[PDB]
């Protein structure tokens, strides 16, 4: 759909007003099914490895989050409809440009390409940016046919801060969702009895992630 | 407290941004 309309009349007031927005049936039945071949053949070559967190400590990285994972630019053969998903991302952030809260948006991470294989995999309850890392929006699409989470699960519930609610989220197919990365938004992902997709996308706040990187290149 | 950077998803620090 138009970027500049449902960025404009849609995202920018619903994430402001809310933290959280809801895109269902972003990109189609075709081009999701597309994206959704390319992720399951990363899978079946063996490029995912177990997720990490930013800070690593005594405990198994396995006893915080369940899912694996691989990055992607966009352009590597076999990957080009994931490309274009980052590229219509991007396409939505660009239109956002000065109207999402106060911050200013100049780049994202590469894609996070994550899978949880089923078997009560996922995430316990976190933050995503709770240390100024500079990531102020988180955008996800999700790429599974046919998930019924009444029986697969795999809800990613968020508890959005100053809200008599929470807000379940179901990994829905070619659904996209923002939401502010920072201590607004806590989460979890609920477990995963079936295999479960998504690809992940942070972005930056300028300033934030300018001074993130300082700290980075002097020794924090 | 916790140290909620413990729970935090990895990203990349330096080398690996992507510019809009
Ligand atoms: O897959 C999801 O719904 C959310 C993933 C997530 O919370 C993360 O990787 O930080
Ligand atoms: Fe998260």
């Amino acid at each position: 759909l138009p970027a500049l309309k449902l960025a404009l009349e849609y995202i920018v007031p619903c994430m402001n007003k809310h933290g959280i927005c809801v895109v269902d049936d972003f990109l189609g039945k075709e081009t999701g099914q597309q994206i959704g071949d390319e992720v399951r053949a990363l899978h079946d070559t063996g490029k995912f490895t177990d997720g990490q967190l930013v800070s690593q400590k005594s405990d198994s990285s396995k006893d915080i989050r369940g899912d694996k994972i691989t990055w992607i630019e966009g352009k590597e053969p076999g990957c080009e409809t994931i490309g274009l998903l980052m590229s219509s991302m991007d396409d939505l952030i660009r239109h956002c440009n000065g109207k999402l809260g106060s911050y200013k948006i100049n780049g994202r991470t590469k894609a996070m390409v994550a899978c949880y294989p089923g078997n009560g995999t996922g995430y316990v309850r976190h933050v995503d940016n709770p240390n100024g890392d500079g990531r102020c929006v988180t955008c996800i699409y999700y790429l599974n046919k046919d998930w019924d989470a009444k029986v697969s699960g795999g809800i990613l519930r968020i508890f959005p801060e100053g809200k008599a609610q929470f807000a379940d989220i179901e990994p829905k197919f070619d659904r996209l969702l923002f939401f502010w990365s920072d201590r607004r938004n806590p989460h979890e992902v609920q477990p995963a009895y079936a295999t479960r997709y998504a690809i992940v996308v942070w972005y930056f706040d300028a300033d934030e992630r300018a001074r993130a990187k300082v700290k980075y290149l002097t020794g924090e | 407290e916790l140290d909620l950077e413990t729970l935090a998803p990895y990203i990349p620090m330096d080398g690996e941004d992507f510019q809009l």
